[PDB]
C-alpha cells in the first residue's frame, strides 16, 4: 500500500495535469479528504507489527 | 551460512520449525496499525487505520 | 441488619427507592469497558471491547 516514482513508466523529464473532479473514494478512515487547501502536512506513525 | 541468513528477518518475527507447503504461489507480510494526523489551511483532521 | 447488607453492594452503585418487578426472573449485572494487549514470537495485537 505505498506509492513509488517508477510507475508513471517515463525515465526522464516531464510535467503532470492532475485531475482534482474525478477523486474516487476507494478506502476512506475518518481523516481522508477530498479537498486539499494550502500546505498539506501528514504526521502517520506504525505499531503492533505481526 | 545460517548465522548470517537468520539475522536478516524481523526482531519481532521468531518462526517455528514446519510448514506445509501445499501451492506454487505464499504472500508473507504484516498486519500493521497506521494513525495518521492531517493539518492545512482549512483546518485539522485525525483518523486511525486498525 | 440493613447496614451490614447495605455494605456488600459495590460503591459506584446506588439504587433508587421503588422497582416495578413485574415477572419471576430479573437478570442484574454492569456494562464495562475491556482494553486488551497481545503479545508473542510472531507480534504485538491490541484491541478494546467497547
Amino acid at each position: 500500500g505505498r506509492f513509488l516514482y517508477t510507475d508513471v513508466k517515463y525515465e526522464g523529464q516531464t510535467a503532470f495535469l492532475v485531475d482534482m473532479d474525478t477523486v474516487k473514494a476507494r478506502d476512506h478512515c475518518w481523516v481522508s479528504i477530498v479537498d486539499p487547501n494550502g500546505t498539506m502536512n501528514l504526521s502517520y506513525k506504525m505499531t503492533n507489527f505481526r | 551460512m545460517s548465522s548470517l541468513l537468520n539475522s536478516l528477518l524481523p526482531e519481532y518475527f521468531k518462526p517455528k520449525t514446519n510448514l506445509n507447503i501445499n501451492s506454487s504461489r505464499v504472500q508473507y507480510g504484516f498486519n500493521a496499525r497506521i494513525d495518521m494526523q492531517y493539518e492545512d489551511d482549512s483546518g485539522t483532521r485525525k483518523g486511525s487505520r486498525p
